[PDB]
């Protein structure tokens, strides 16, 4: 609501007393809630507030393969641990575990997401070049009814 | 070969909702017995301020006091 | 929207939302309705479990990734240049021929009226 005043006033005059524009940061930015810490890597980063068991290789299939199983185990395990122990403490973590588990396949799901964006770029590159094509083509193709007119006219016409 | 995360189960029946608790709780024969005290107790005597009685119970000089109070007869 | 990743995300959602009410539900109502319930949630699960091993033999391989893709695409920009120059040279034909033509109907028309 407020307008700022006191790096506005000084706008209506001549010359080159007028001052620059801040020329660009290359530091981490405060603004908001988010953090946006500068030159974040553009694929989500689990470095921070996770613990991380994934392999050297970080293939997302042979992952997602042994992923699925384990939650399920666990799923079909925490049936039963209710059973053998209902006042033990190790459940909620096992919700816990299953919550942290859940936040560990949308992690790596979203990995292939960046390669498949890149992917839907080369197709505009490639679409034009077959648009473009046609165009020169068809252009040619106009062109050259229109010489055989004036062929046929040119013939006509001395006659 | 091994799942992510897995681990040992708890000791095979420890003390659970799935057993019989009254039977190892030993109560068993007062349920078997079980499954008016009042009309107990009107045997031993007649019948059974029983207004007054619940209040006062609801907040929870022997022979110098007969000395003290005499009663007509008639 | 036609994306792979969106329907292997709403698979996974649906059995967490299913499965997390189902056992609840289980516990919440108690001889036939507990039977049958059994199997209709077995049934479902077993299709999802299945759905999703079926979904990640789709999905692309580590080889031509994000960075082949960009390698891929400079080569392309080097051939799309040339294209456009195609058109740049078949044009101003057009332009020489009308303005030929322009001056033959303008002189065509300054003849006509100045033999009056």
């Amino acid at each position: 609501m407020q307008y700022i005043k006191e790096y506005t006033d000084e706008n209506i005059q001549e010359g080159l007393a007028p001052k620059p524009p801040p020329p660009i940061k290359d530091s981490y930015m405060m603004f908001g809630n988010q953090f946006q810490c500068d030159d974040l890597i553009i694929r989500p980063l689990e470095s921070q507030g996770i613990e991380r068991l994934h392999p050297m290789q970080f293939d997302h299939k042979k992952e997602l393969r042994k992923l699925n199983m384990s939650i399920l185990i666990n799923f079909l395990d925490l049936l039963d641990i209710l059973i053998r122990s209902p006042g033990s403490i190790k459940r909620e973590e096992k919700l816990e575990d299953l919550k942290l588990l859940f936040v560990h396949v949308h992690h790596l799901i979203n990995e292939y997401r960046p390669h498949q964006a890149r992917e839907t770029l080369r197709v505009m590159m490639e679409v034009q070049k077959r648009q473009r094509l046609e165009t020169a083509e068809r252009f040619q193709k106009h062109l050259e009814r229109v010489i055989e007119m004036i062929q046929n006219c040119l013939a006509s016409l001395p006659d | 070969g091994p799942f992510y995360l897995m681990r040992e189960l708890p000791g095979s029946t420890e003390l659970t909702g799935s057993t019989n608790l009254i039977t190892h709780y030993n109560l068993e024969q007062a349920y078997n017995k079980f499954c008016d005290l009042p009309g107990m107790i009107d045997l031993p005597g007649s019948h059974d301020r029983s207004l007054i009685e619940k209040p006062p119970i609801l907040s929870s000089g022997t022979m110098l006091a007969g000395f003290r109070l005499h009663t007509g007869p008639l | 929207m036609a994306d792979r990743l969106t329907q292997l995300q709403d698979a996974v959602n649906s059995l967490a939302d299913q499965f997390c009410n189902a056992i609840g539900v289980l516990q919440q109502c108690g001889a036939n309705p507990t039977e049958e319930y059994a199997q209709l949630f077995a049934a479902l699960i077993a299709r999802t479990a299945k759905d999703i091993d079926v979904l990640i033999d789709s999905l692309p391989s580590e080889e031509s990734t994000a960075a082949l893709q960009a390698a891929s695409l400079y080569k392309l920009e080097e051939e799309n240049h040339e294209a456009a120059t195609c058109l740049e040279d078949v044009v101003y034909r057009g332009d020489m021929l009308l303005e030929k033509i322009q001056s033959a109907l303008a002189d065509i028309a300054q003849s006509q009226l100045k033999t009056r």
